[PDB]
């Protein structure tokens, strides 16, 4: 249909075992209510903490989270009784936190030039070891002066070498993560540095 | 005869996994967003009816805990049952992934990575054996079917399922080639 009232923008789970959705008064005008009802099997449910999550949002804990089950939700905001309707799939629906300790290190060969030389590591949320996931870094550097970044794709690979690097400039640099079907995460904060001579 | 490490065989079968994974993603959105698209959207998931995959009637974990509750050899299974299972499916499907603007789609002619995915995993599977019974969950091959006229409905209603299955399958190796292949993890 044409109008619609409050829209939910989005869910996103920081592990892939909790999430939390937002929803939003589009409206120009405790008159809200979240129900959902699990893939198939009809019974309608009702929004289980709107606590943990800010207002204006449902946080899904432990049993209420589902692998592999489409969940149908729509917010029953009413002061005015309107709604709106929508489908998660907990699984693509993954946000994590940025790496963490930028360490940058200037390097020097024999007779060739300074490369860089970066190390970090991932957010502490997710736990690898008994490997629920599959991170996929990314970094970004751009000299103190410039414009647009530089973008390489570290891969799952925590370290990482960028050769052709100028006495001259200063430079900046963040790195990044995602999990393997999920979103990219925020850009961690720039560590600046200064090529030797 | 330098016998091949697991490194490379798990570490082989994750791509595979992969590729499987994304076929069916890509697809899907390519296909929910034109045949099937707006208030009619989850008509697959109608009622119970429709909405239940074939693929199903293997118990299958649902959470960290009792996925990270299954034996490597466990959870190997599931993946293999899953393989064969959906390959009958997927051959009414050709029509779907061949006019398919997602590349690798036609070429990869999905029956051969279905089958090829279908060794690696046995294999896998084998040497984490040395003999012991092989007890836990499933017993027999719980090997299924839907059916074989809402046409479009049902293609539909597949790439649904497979998409699903081809996440159950990859989420599970990794955990195995973790907790296996001592290394390359975290
Ligand atoms: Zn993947």
């Amino acid at each position: 249909l044409p109008p619609g009232k409050p829209e939910i923008f989005k869910c996103r789970s920081p592990n892939k075992e909790t999430f939390t959705c937002w929803w939003r008064p589009g409206t120009d005008g405790t008159n809200y209510s979240l129900t959902y009802h699990r893939e198939g099997e009809t019974l309608m449910h009702e929004c289980p903490d709107y606590i943990t999550g800010g207002p204006n949002s449902c946080h899904f804990g432990k049993q209420y989270t589902s692998m592999w089950r489409t969940y149908i939700m729509m917010v029953n905001a009413t002061n005015s009784s309107f709604s709106d309707e929508l489908y998660v799939d907990v699984t693509y629906i993954v946000q994590p936190d940025p790496p963490l300790e930028l360490a940058v290190e200037v390097k020097q060969p024999e007779d060739r030039k300074p490369y860089l030389w970066i190390k970090w590591s991932p957010p502490t949320l997710i736990d690898l070891k008994t490997g629920w996931f599959t991170l996929l870094y990314e970094i970004r550097l751009k000299p103190e002066k410039a414009a647009e970044w530089e973008i390489h794709f570290a891969g799952q690979q925590t370290e990482f070498k960028i050769l052709s690097l100028h006495p001259g400039q200063k430079y900046l640099v963040q790195v990044r993560c995602k999990p393997d079907h999920g979103y990219w995460s925020a850009w961690s904060p720039a560590t600046f540095i200064q090529i030797p001579s | 005869f330098p016998t091949i490490p697991l490194s490379r065989l798990f570490d082989n079968a994750m791509l595979r996994a992969h590729r499987l994974h994304q076929l069916a993603f890509d697809t899907y959105q390519e296909f929910e967003e034109a045949y099937i698209p707006k208030e009619q959207k989850y008509s697959f998931l109608q009622n119970p009816q429709t909405s239940l995959c074939f693929s199903e009637s293997i118990p299958t974990p649902s959470n960290r805990e009792e996925t990270q509750q299954k034996s490597n050899l466990e959870l190997l299974r599931i993946s293999l049952l899953l393989i064969q299972s959906w390959l009958e499916p997927v051959q009414f499907l050709r029509s779907v992934f061949a006019n398919s603007l997602v590349y690798g789609a036609s070429d990869s002619n999905v029956y051969d990575l279905l089958k090829d995915l279908e060794e690696r995993i046995q294999t896998l599977m084998g040497r984490l054996e040395d003999g012991s019974p092989r007890t836990g969950q499933i017993f027999k091959q719980t090997y299924s079917k839907f059916d074989t006229d809402d046409a479009l409905l049902k293609n539909y209603g597949l790439l649904y399922c497979f998409r699903k299955d081809m996440d159950k399958v990859e989420t599970f190796l990794r955990i195995v080639q973790c907790r296996s292949v001592e290394g390359s993890c975290g």
